[PDB]
Parts: C-alpha cells; structure tokens; sequence
RNA sequence: ACUGCAGGGGAGACUGGAAUUCCUGGUGUAGCGGUGGAAUGCGCAGAUAUCAGGAGGAACACCGGUGGCGAAGGCGGGUCUCUGGGCAGUAACUGACGCUGAGGAGCGAAAGCGUGGGGAGCGAACAGGAUUAGAUACCCUGGUAGUCCACGCCGUAAACGGUGGGUACUAGGUGUGGGUUUCCUUCCUUGGGAUCCGUGCCGUAGCUAACGCAUUAAGUACCCCGCCUGGGGAGUACGGCC
RNA sequence: AACAUG
C-alpha cells in the first residue's frame, strides 16, 4: 500500500454541491481492494494558467490516497474516461 | 547562501505555486542556478516542481 | 467605408523583406502595404528605408478607415523593425504598447542545413 | 528488489548460526533469489540490456562462490546443489 | 503467429499458415449454424456475373450478432474463440447471464473468460458495445453501423479499426480504415477496440491449389485473348494492349463512384 | 549484511506545452519567396500576411554548466510501473573465496538490409535555376529513399584521453560533484579543519627525441593479456568462416 | 560574383 497523491481538475460547469458526492463513486473502488483515503481537499474554482479544453476555469481536487499500485492505475483510467475530469496527475509522496 | 539548505525541511512542492513565483522570470522561464544561489540538488528540485506545475496549469509555460 | 478607432499593427521583418499589416483587435485586416508593394525588387526590400516607406503606406491607408491608434506586434530578425515603429508615429498614429511575438520552438522541428558559402 | 525482510527468510534457511550473512551457503542462496527474480524481470522487457548485463555479473559471482565451496568441502557442495538447483 | 513451413516440396517453399494459437474448441456451436452452398459466381439468371469464383471447400454459416441492441445491461462471458471460414477474423462465443448464446467478431485482446458489457453504461474495454454518444473521442472502435439500428457494417475485417475523431451536435466524425473521413449519426452503435487476427495479411499461400481451396478460380489476362474476347486482345507477338487500358467490357479507368450520390453530404474527405 | 545518500543508468505504459506544415472558415489585395546579385518557383482561379478551429508527425526552450550517471556505444518534457550499478558509515558475518584472461561469448554510434507500420520537417539520389571555359559541385527552388516505430540482420567509426586491466608507493597549490566527522555550531556561516570516493586546472621530483606527462602519470615498481618490426604493393589477392 | 595553370 503505497501513498499516492492524485490531483484532479474538474469541469467548471459543475456545481460544488455535487463535486464530493460524484467522486465518491470513484473512491469506492479504492476501498474494495484494501485502499485507504485520507484527505479529499477541494480547492474549488481557480483560474487556469492556460485554456485546457476550451475552458478558462476549473475545480481542483486533491485525493491523497494510499493503496496498491494496481488499484491506483485502475482509478485514473476511470477518471480520464469521465467527461467531467479535465486533467489527472498521480504522484508518489514518499522517497 | 542557499535558502533551502539554510532553512531546513522546507517542502519544495508543485502545489505551492507561490514559492515558485520567485525562481521564475517574467517570461516564465526557470532562472539560472548562479542567480538564485541554490545548490545542485535543490535547483533540481525546483525545476521539477516548475515542470509539474506547468502541466497542472498552475504556472504558464510561456507568458510575456 | 468602415470605422475602427483602435487597431493592431503587426510587423513581420525578415532578412529579405518586411510586411506591415494593420488589423482590428479580432484579427481582420484593414490595410497591409509591404515593402515590395512600394517599388522595390530584390535585395533592396530588406533595407530600413524600404521598411519605413511600407509603414507609411499602410498607415495613411488605414486612416482612410478611421484608425487613430494601434498596438504593435513585431516579430522577425530584421533591421527594418524599429524604423517601422518610428514611421507609424510620424504618419498620424499613436503606437501604444510594443511587443515581440517572435516564435520560439522548444526544440521542435529540424532546421535546414547550414550554408557552406 | 529483495527487501530487508525478504532476505531474512533466506538467511534462516541457509545461514549457519543465526547471524550468518557471508558464508558460501548464504551468498549463493541470496544470489539464486536475485537471479530468479531478474530472469522473470527479463521475460517482460526483452530489450533491457543494461539490466541483463547486471545478471551476468551475478551469474559470475555465484559461479565463483560455487567453485569455492567445492574446493573446501565437497559434502557441503552436494547438499547445496540439492537444496537450490544445478542444471 | 505465422508459422512458416519448411521447404520440403516446391509448393511449400515460401508458404506460411496461421499458428491458430488463439483458438479454443475446434468445433462450432450447433444451434448457431446455418447451411451455405456455393454459387460459382452465378446470379439468378444462371450467368456468371462475378468471374474467378467457384470450387472451394464446403462451408457453413455462423450466425454473427451484428445488432447487439437487445442486451443493454445483461452481461456476457466469453466462452470460446472459434474459427470462422466465412471471414478473416475469429469469432467469440458469448454466454449471456440470462441463458442465450451469441457470436461476435473477436476484438484484439478478448481472451477466454472475459466479461463483456453492453449499453450506455458499459465500460470502455475491448469488446463492449455502446452508442457513439457514450464513447469518448480518439477511441479506436470497430463494427460501426451506418444507420441507427441497422447493423454493423464498417471496419470489421481482421486488423481493421475506425478512429472516432469528434462529435459535434448530432453527428460523429469517423476515420474509416481507408483514410476516408465520414460523418455518421451519434445514435449509431460501435464496439470498442480493434478487430483481432491482425497478422493474416502476411500469410504467403504457397501453391496454386491452396487458393483453389479458398474458392479462387484462375484469371486470364486480357492481352493474351483475341480481339473478340477483350479490347486488349490481338497482336502477333505479345503486346501491351494497343490502346489505353480498359475493362473487359470496354470501360476506361477512372472514378466509378456516382458523382451525385446521396451520401456526399456525409463525406468530409475522400481517401488519399 | 545493515544503515543512509546522490544520479539525463535502463526497459514498458500513459501523457504535456511551444513551434513547423497541412486542412476548413473569416478578413484582405497583389505580390510573396530567395541571393553576393538574381533566376527557377509560388500567387493573382484570391497567395504571403492575419485571426479562429482541426488533423498529424518529430524533437523536447528555459533548467543546462566546465555538471551528473553508464563497461563502452551512449543518456536530459512529465508521471507511474518494473529494474541494474556506485559512494559513505557501522565492523555484524565469510575466511584468500583474488587479479588477469589465449580461444569463446555477449553488448556495440551512424549508414545500410528484411518484413510491417508511419511520414510534419529535414533531405542522399534525381530535376530545374544560377555561377563558370566547363560545373555531373559549392549557393537557390523543389524533391525519393532514409531519418520515426515494432521485430530481426549488420558489427563497422578519428568506437579517441589516438594512452589495456589490477595493485603499491612518490611535494604541494587550486575550483567543482557525492558522503562522513570535529573546536566558539550557530563564530548563520552553512565558515574553517580532518578524512573517503569522483571530476578539472596549475605545478615539484622524476620521465621524454621533443611537444609534453606529472598522486586521474606518459614517475618508481610487480602480475597477466592484446599488439609492433622500413615504405609501397595491401588490410588487397587466394583459401576458409560468418 | 570573383581566382585555373607553370
Ligand atoms: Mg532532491
Ligand atoms: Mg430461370
Ligand atoms: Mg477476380
Ligand atoms: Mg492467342
Ligand atoms: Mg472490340
Ligand atoms: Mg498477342
Ligand atoms: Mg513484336
Ligand atoms: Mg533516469
Ligand atoms: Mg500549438
Ligand atoms: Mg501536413
Ligand atoms: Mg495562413
Ligand atoms: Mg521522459
Ligand atoms: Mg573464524
Ligand atoms: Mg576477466
Ligand atoms: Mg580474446
Ligand atoms: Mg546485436
Ligand atoms: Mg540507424
Ligand atoms: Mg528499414
Ligand atoms: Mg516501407
Ligand atoms: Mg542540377
Ligand atoms: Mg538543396
Ligand atoms: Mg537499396
Ligand atoms: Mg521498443
Ligand atoms: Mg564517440
Ligand atoms: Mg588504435
Ligand atoms: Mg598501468
Ligand atoms: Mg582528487
Ligand atoms: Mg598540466
Ligand atoms: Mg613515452
Ligand atoms: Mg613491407
Ligand atoms: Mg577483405
Ligand atoms: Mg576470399
Ligand atoms: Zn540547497
């Protein structure tokens, strides 16, 4: 179970009432395999430094997960297929 | 002379898009090593943070 | 038969020629008179005097469309690049901000081979 | 590979006296594990020549430790071939 | 997966064959089999309308599910990967959870035992069938239908795929396997992935009789006929044909597509 | 073995922005391109310019250096997955288990070869233009293979530090890369000292025909291997092997 | 631009 940190940029035409319930469907596939979720910090709207996919705004979400590598690579495959997600960035946090 | 070596355990982070506004120039380019006083290892850690911040749209690749 | 009060003056300037186009802020061309339009042929087009004649010919033709103030976007490694900005001033325009928009590849495409001249 | 606990189970089966790390039994048994763990690395990734060269160094080091144990006690050599494998 | 023979005979010198390593269960599924018979190129008038046809091994038809409209949400299990003589791809037998057997074209990477979804809530995995509205752009798809509800028609030979370029309002832009850019409706269905058995173009059939087994009957050039037989016939030695090249029915070479066919509004770009 | 540490070492998958070209649409009018000077060429059927959209390929600005890593060839967009080596400290363990290595084997830039993809830009061949006594060239406009990828073959380079490996010793001065440890340790200064492993510059003794090398030796020594024996003919013929 | 030879 390695500590990962997944950064998700969401489409700004969503609403902040359904940002955290929507990605709870994604995070439940981590929990089936022994994964652990710690910090689901949502930064909200922020001006993007350049126009990603004809949008100038976007919702930044930091996942802060801790699971097996086979399940984290399973997750961001399902995140890029979701049409609300603009970008995904997965990084390890240890050395 | 190096800020990160003097002040210990300071996190060089791609999230922290306010530490990375110093150590870049007005076009957006990564500053030289001999003008910021960094060591070799932290100049490595700064430039990777800038390359990772540019790809999450926290810093522009180029901006006049 | 138009009226656009504020426009943009794009100046491309190479080692062979200079092209001075004047647009609106959406990129629709109002007038464009370049250095071979004024009578010049061959290597005389790259001289700075051929550049400042092109900058007059595009300026006074854009003022027939009611242009009073332009923004300047220069690009290219030419010496007819600052004689053009000081020819839009001395033709009845206000030149505003000057920007270099020369394209810079990030080690992109392969250049041609070097000349054994 | 070969984490700090994964080498402990090899040393409990092939080390002589509870702290042995340097004997020919322990070093061959750790090399036989790395040679095994890296030939199944090289069934994926058939073109990793830089990693494959490091396998020839372990084969050469394991073969020299096999030759040393057969010059000093042939009965220790016979049982170690049985417990790990030759040919 | 192309086994090369050894040159034991002059007919097996350059020859090669499939390795057939993908196939489980050498026999077909008995209820999904319809009979065929040959034609030899002949229409209902009894006359040869397609030359060079006939002979050939005996064949039976495997019923392929080119619709896949009626199982949106009923999952299936790949039971076997079988040989089909009627096409160049391999076929996968699906065991749906309700109790029905079906054949589909086997995609690249749909080994035995994999679960196959269908409908608007399927996953983008090789073998799932979705409407084009639910597939993201850039995805390699196969077995695409032209009209909604009409059945898979496009990109279904072995190795072939369509890249989904984009969807604007009600139409998807497709890159067909020839380089043709076609625009079709977004309610059309398509299977995710790429058709398997992609190495069969490299098969060197070794001998004349091996292509006689497949139904291809010989082909005489027009320049060695007589002028009553072909426009290229004639001459005293061998010639080139004493005219610009034509068909056996005197038609010249050039574009044979109807220039005002109704589907010109849907074609963005012709092939290259 | 344990504890740390630095790294473009390698393979696989996904993925980012800039620029070039093309496509579609708008604005626009007569030139653009190129050179020492021109011409071929492109364009006036709407080019170049300019703005928006799209497709595709290849290489990765800044960081970046004199620096790092690798046995050599080589290696720098990002992230993840698998993986090889090195350094320092502790001295826990084994007890000479070492060095070299004829033959052999494996790796091995670029060009090239086979099958199959892909092809933006570049560009042998080729074609036109110019220059010239000529111009099978240099310069200009185009342009195929090839350059890219997957899997095999090829096994050569000024593959060079023109310096084979291992080991021990023999003044120092001076930058820089990675650790470890000491006195006022915060004298903030991340300074000086000691020591281990690199990588540069200078320089003593010594060596050298000279230029030069000089603790990273081309010095003083021991072990093992490859090679030389005037220049051409010739790294060619013939025979064999691939 | 330009320019060979003894
Ligand atoms: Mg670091
Ligand atoms: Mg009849
Ligand atoms: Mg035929
Ligand atoms: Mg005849
Ligand atoms: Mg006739
Ligand atoms: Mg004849
Ligand atoms: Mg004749
Ligand atoms: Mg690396
Ligand atoms: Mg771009
Ligand atoms: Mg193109
Ligand atoms: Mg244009
Ligand atoms: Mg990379
Ligand atoms: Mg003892
Ligand atoms: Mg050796
Ligand atoms: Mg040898
Ligand atoms: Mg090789
Ligand atoms: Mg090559
Ligand atoms: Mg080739
Ligand atoms: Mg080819
Ligand atoms: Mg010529
Ligand atoms: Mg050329
Ligand atoms: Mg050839
Ligand atoms: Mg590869
Ligand atoms: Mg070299
Ligand atoms: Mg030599
Ligand atoms: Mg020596
Ligand atoms: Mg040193
Ligand atoms: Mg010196
Ligand atoms: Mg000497
Ligand atoms: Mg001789
Ligand atoms: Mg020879
Ligand atoms: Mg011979
Ligand atoms: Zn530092």
């Amino acid at each position: 179970m390695r500590p990962y940190e997944i950064m998700v940029i969401l489409d700004p035409t969503l609403d902040e009432r359904t940002v955290a319930p929507s990605l709870e469907t994604f995070l439940n596939v981590v929990r089936k395999d022994g994964g652990k979720v710690e910090k689901v910090d949502i930064w909200g709207k922020r001006r993007l430094a350049y126009e990603i996919a004809k949008h100038a705004e976007g919702i930044y979400v930091v996942i802060d997960v801790k699971a097996a590598p086979a399940t984290v690579s399973e997750l961001d495959r399902q995140l890029s297929l979701n049409e609300s997600v603009l970008r995904t960035k997965v990084m390890r946090t240890d050395k | 002379k190096c800020v990160f070596c003097a002040k210990k355990d300071q996190a060089i982070d791609y999230k922290d898009t306010a530490l990375l506004r110093t150590y870049i120039s007005e076009r957006g380019k990564i500053r030289a090593r001999r003008v910021t006083g960094n060591c070799v290892q932290h100049q490595r850690d700064i430039a990777l943070a800038v390359k990772n911040a540019r790809e999450v749209a926290l810093l522009p690749f180029t901006s006049s | 038969k138009k009226n656009v009060p504020h426009g943009a003056a794009h100046i491309k300037s190479t080692f062979n020629n200079t092209i001075v186009t004047i647009t609106d802020p959406q990129g629709n061309v109002i007038a464009w008179a370049s250095s071979g339009h004024v009578g010049f042929k061959g290597s005389r087009k790259s001289t700075p005097f051929a550049a400042q004649l092109a900058a007059e010919n595009a300026a006074r033709k854009a003022q027939d469309h009611g242009v009073r103030k332009v923004d300047v976007f220069v690009k290219g490694p030419g010496s007819g690049r600052e004689t053009a900005i000081r020819s839009l001033q001395a033709a009845g325009l206000e030149v505003g901000a000057i920007s270099d928009v020369t394209p810079q590849p990030h080690n992109g495409v392969r250049p041609p081979k070097r000349r054994r001249v | 590979a070969l984490t700090a606990e994964q080498k402990k189970e090899i040393l409990r089966s092939y080390g002589l006296h509870e702290t042995d790390t340097g004997s020919p039994e322990a070093q061959i048994a750790l090399l036989t594990k790395r040679i095994a763990d890296l030939t199944e690395h090289l069934k994926v990734h058939k073109h990793d020549h830089h990693s494959r060269r490091g396998l020839l160094l372990l084969v050469g080091r394991r073969r020299r430790l096999i030759k040393y144990i057969s010059q000093i006690d042939v009965e220790r050599y016979r049982s170690l071939i049985e417990r790990l494998g030759l040919r | 997966a192309i086994r090369k023979y050894k040159p034991t005979t002059p007919g097996r010198r350059g020859a090669s064959v499939s390795d057939f390593a993908e196939i489980t269960r050498s026999t077909p599924e008995k209820s999904l089999v319809r009979p065929l018979h040959g034609r030899g190129g002949r229409n209902a008038h009894g006359r040869i309308t397609t030359r060079h046809k006939g002979g050939g091994h005996k064949r039976a038809y495997r019923m392929i599910d080119f619709r896949r409209n009626d199982k949106d949400g009923v999952n299936a299990k790949v039971a076997h990967i079988e040989y089909d003589p009627n096409r160049t791809a391999r076929i996968a037998l699906l065991h749906y959870l309700d109790g029905e057997k079906r054949y589909i074209i086997a995609p690249n990477g749909l080994s035995q035992g994999d679960v196959v979804e269908s409908g608007a809530n399927a996953d983008i995995k090789p073998g799932n069938n979705l409407p084009l509205r639910n597939i993201p752009a850039g995805t390699l798809i196969h077995a695409v239908e032209l009209r909604p509800g009409g059945g898979a028609k496009l990109a279904r030979s072995a190795g072939s795929s369509i890249q989904l370029l984009g969807k604007e309002a009600s139409y998807a832009s497709l890159r067909m396997p020839s380089g043709e850019i076609r625009r079709v409706d977004v309610r059309c269905r398509a299977t995710v992935g790429e058709v398997g058995n992609a190495e069969q173009a490299n098969i060197n059939w070794g001998k004349a009789g091996r292509m006689r087994w497949k139904g291809k009957r010989p082909s005489v050039r027009g320049v060695v006929m007589n002028p009553v037989d072909h426009p290229h016939g004639g001459g005293e030695g061998k010639t080139s044909g004493g005219r610009h090249p034509v068909s056996p029915w005197g038609k010249p070479e050039g574009r044979t597509r109807n220039a005002n066919k109704s589907s010109n509004k849907f074609i963005v770009r012709r092939r290259r």
